[PDB]
């Protein structure tokens, strides 16, 4: 059985659904503490914004996810029709079928990473300025996959930092958080190593974007043994976009080219667990160490 | 005849700037114009034009870094 | 609007009136906001954190199809097969409308944070005697567009709830009335109290609200942000007698069916009041309300 | 009037006793009438009759025993 299982008993309560969980207040002060350490390690210069948990379907739609990840999107939908069809939607529910089948799709959908609303708000203030922006962002996140594993959730917290800027401000960045990121990692008493990857693109096509991604080094993983040390677990991930985002929003950097992108991106649902996996449920019984990196 | 059609669908789905006319067989797409997503429509209208399948191992970009490339790879397989 | 010019220092566009990205001026006021509640919360007090979305069924059953079905989200998704789900996209491609291949999933976007307590609080058997007490929180939406600042699509809900006997609740309710006065009274702010009623839904939906203001089921404390006419709700007391009790078979000390209750605060609500009362410069705001904040 | 009234309690006032027990004076809220079935109720009223109440008359008092639903519909 998982390892992990034994863990939810202290930290989550079942809210009736797989990957979807209430969480505990000793949970809580766990993902709060790594937060702050997060925070902590931000550098001089970050816009800080934080999203809500849906944003523009427009935005979404032209950032190309649907191109890469159609089968994870959560769309949002209502009953947006008139007061006798809402009603006769109800009524077939209370009579044992469906009234879902009066719902249609809002202008919304639920944010599947936290940078994604952030390009078309550097779009619009112009030409970036020399040295480009860097913006410390994060969303409750939601990708269409159920699980009943601990460490893959539909609902989870993401915490990035986002670099716009030239091909060096962008590589310099992702280069100086790949360290810092470890250092962090060590800190928390976290056993990993860090390996180059690729998301998981969609279909025959998304084999090919898979494989181009990982053979030109654009996504890094900090991996965590939870399940197991043969298929550990990506807790952080250091993404480099090249000009794509930049492109498409239309984003120019200081020398007036399409703006590179990248991202440093913090699970932080993934770390919380792994902490309880590594240092079990009695936070007294943590390494002093480990307790006072958290200010606990 | 398998060069043309390669060259036709590299304007029908390819994206690019410069018309296939004004690309030679060994010359690099990418740096012309290609761009990833590009290459991936590309590598679907290249298999159904010529109703074949990739091996995940020629999935990639060096497969479709020129027409040479592609047609020596569509010809190996 | 008298609070439009609030967006500057507090909001960004995300391209949809009431979803807005949140500034770090804005966010450092919502977490003091945070601490001060918490500050106030009541002896055996239980705390939970939900996420955004919450199990459909858990809706239905709560009655909420029957209440509000016109404000909810329901979250919906591509499930086909390969070729099914590349059709819809290649739609999109092409011009055509993907949106057609959605289907609905187990998951709807939770509308207020006090609904997944109650399965919760049934699951663990008969209350103790004195009741249960929670602290819930969770990101919320409701789906009525607008461009007013207070009136958002996705807004921070937190509820302090009673489950326990009608006596346990109307004492709950007496205590929270008198506190939540008294926390917007430490904030400088200034409002009144009222009974009110929830927006429910169509012709039935008019006796709902006349019977919920009738026997003053919901209170509300109303802050004047655009108008001293129009004010604003930015906290609630909601009796709901034992309809959660029964819907859920939570059973009391005395084996009767739980009466429940809560006060909610409107995290987003207050922190714009906050910004409209004492302005965006945080330096000028009364010592006695940067002093209650922890500033 | 009690004729059809009795037909509408029993189909959506979702009571423990049957219709044909309660004593059309008595208190249908006691009797274990909820808000919600009220609700079905009243718009039950508005269907086997051609008529809907005035937001006024649109109330708990209004269903309170199955004398004071008969004397609204005439008003
Ligand atoms: N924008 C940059 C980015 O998206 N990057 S990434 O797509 O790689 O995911 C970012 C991080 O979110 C965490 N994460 C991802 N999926 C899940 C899941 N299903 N359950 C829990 N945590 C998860 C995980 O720690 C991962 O490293
Ligand atoms: N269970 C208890 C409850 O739900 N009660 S209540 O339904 O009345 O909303 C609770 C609180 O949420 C806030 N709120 C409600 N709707 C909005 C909105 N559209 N925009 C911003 N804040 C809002 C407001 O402060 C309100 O008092
Ligand atoms: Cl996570
Ligand atoms: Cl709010
Ligand atoms: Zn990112």
């Amino acid at each position: 059985a998982d390892p992990l299982d034994h863990l939810a008993d202290k930290l989550f309560h079942s809210m009736g659904s797989d990957g979807v969980y209430a969480r505990t207040a000793l949970y809580e002060s766990i993902v709060e503490r790594l937060a702050a350490l997060i925070t902590s390690h931000r550098e001089a210069g970050t816009e800080a914004l934080r999203f809500p948990p849906v944003m523009s379907r427009a935005q979404l739609e032209k950032s190309g996810y649907l191109k890469s990840f159609p089968n994870l999107l959560g769309c949002v939908c209502g009953l947006h029709g008139t007061e006798r069809e809402i009603n006769a939607a109800v009524s077939r529910f209370d009579a044992g079928g469906d009234w879902t089948t009066s719902l249609s799709p809002a202008d919304l959908v639920l944010s599947p990473a936290a940078c994604y609303p952030v390009y078309p708000i550097a779009a619009s203030r112009g030409p970036l300025p020399k040295g480009g922006l860097r913006f410390d962002v994060a969303a409750d996140c939601f990708r269409r996959e159920p699980s009943k594993h601990l460490d893959r959730l539909q609902s989870f917290r993401m915490r990035e930092y986002v670099c716009i800027g030239t091909p060096d401000d962008v590589s310099d960045f992702r280069e100086r958080w790949m360290v810092r990121a470890q250092a962090i990692a060590r800190d928390l008493g976290l056993t990993f190593r860090v390996d180059y990857a690729s998301d998981p693109f969609f279909g025959r096509a998304g084999k090919m974007l898979a494989n181009n991604q990982r053979d030109q080094q654009l996504k890094f993983e900090l991996l965590i043994p939870l399940r197991s040390e043969e298929q550990p677990t990506a807790c952080m991930s250091f993404n480099y976009h090249r000009e794509h985002f930049g492109t498409t929003w239309g984003i120019q950097d200081a020398n007036g080219e399409p703006a590179h992108t990248g991202c440093v991106a913090f699970g932080m649902d993934r770390l919380a667990v792994a902490m309880f996996h590594t240092h079990g449920t009695d936070l007294s019984a943590w390494p002093a160490k480990v307790r006072d990196i958290l200010g606990l | 005849h398998m060069n043309a059609t390669i060259r036709e669908i590299l304007a029908k789905f390819g994206q690019l700037p410069t018309p296939v006319d004004t690309i030679a067989d060994e010359a690099d797409l990418y740096a012309a114009g290609l761009s990833s997503f590009a290459s991936v429509q590309l590598m679907l209208g290249i298999e159904e034009a010529f109703d074949i399948e990739f091996p995940d191992n020629l999935l990639n970009r060096k497969s479709f870094a020129s027409i040479k490339a592609i047609e020596d790879t569509v010809k190996l397989i």
